[PDB]
């Protein structure tokens, strides 16, 4: 289901709980503070990028996936709703806050 | 003639080039407001971090 993330990263983004970005995911993972990881699998052909893929098994990161960048870039983040089109393709969630509903299905995902 | 306004300079993905696939591929800043990923650009005869503006060699 899809509210591990509807409502974690909408109920994220208001505690300064987000690293969206790429070269800013970089530094995040080596500071050992990534907690939750969504990728891409949205490319020109997927091979471009491996560091956050390999970064992860040098510093033992949960993993998410998706399949797509413009679902991702209105999951997270700013957007128009002639129509403001940006799209991000690796979030780092930092930090959260306190939920009693959603803290299982990012946390229980080990598999 | 006239002066010329600055642009940003645009390297294309870079976002790799501070890495080598586990190994990186620059050299690191030692600091205290920075760190945990912060390198420095090695230039032919000096070496250089942004925020602590600090030279090497
Ligand atoms: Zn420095």
């Amino acid at each position: 289901v899809n509210t591990a993330l509807q409502e974690v990263l909408k109920t994220a983004l208001i505690h300064d709980g987000l690293a969206r970005g790429i070269r800013e995911a970089a530094k995040a993972l080596d500071k050992r503070q990534a907690h939750l990881c969504v990728l891409a699998s949205n490319c020109d052909e997927p091979m471009y990028v491996k560091l956050v893929e390999a970064l992860c098994a040098e510093h033992q990161i949960n993993l998410i996936k998706v399949d797509d960048n413009k679902k991702l870039g209105e999951w997270v983040g700013l957007c128009k709703i002639p129509r403001k089109v940006v799209g991000c393709s690796c979030v780092v969630v930092k930090d959260y806050g306190k939920e009693s509903q959603a803290k299982d299905v990012i946390e229980e995902y080990f598999k | 003639p006239k002066k010329n306004k600055h642009k940003r300079k645009k390297v294309k993905l870079a976002v790799l080039k501070y890495y080598k696939v586990i190994s990186r591929l620059r050299r690191e800043c030692p600091s205290d407001e920075c760190g945990a990923g912060v390198f420095m650009a090695s230039h032919f005869d000096r070496h250089y971090c942004g925020k602590c503006c600090l030279t090497y060699c």
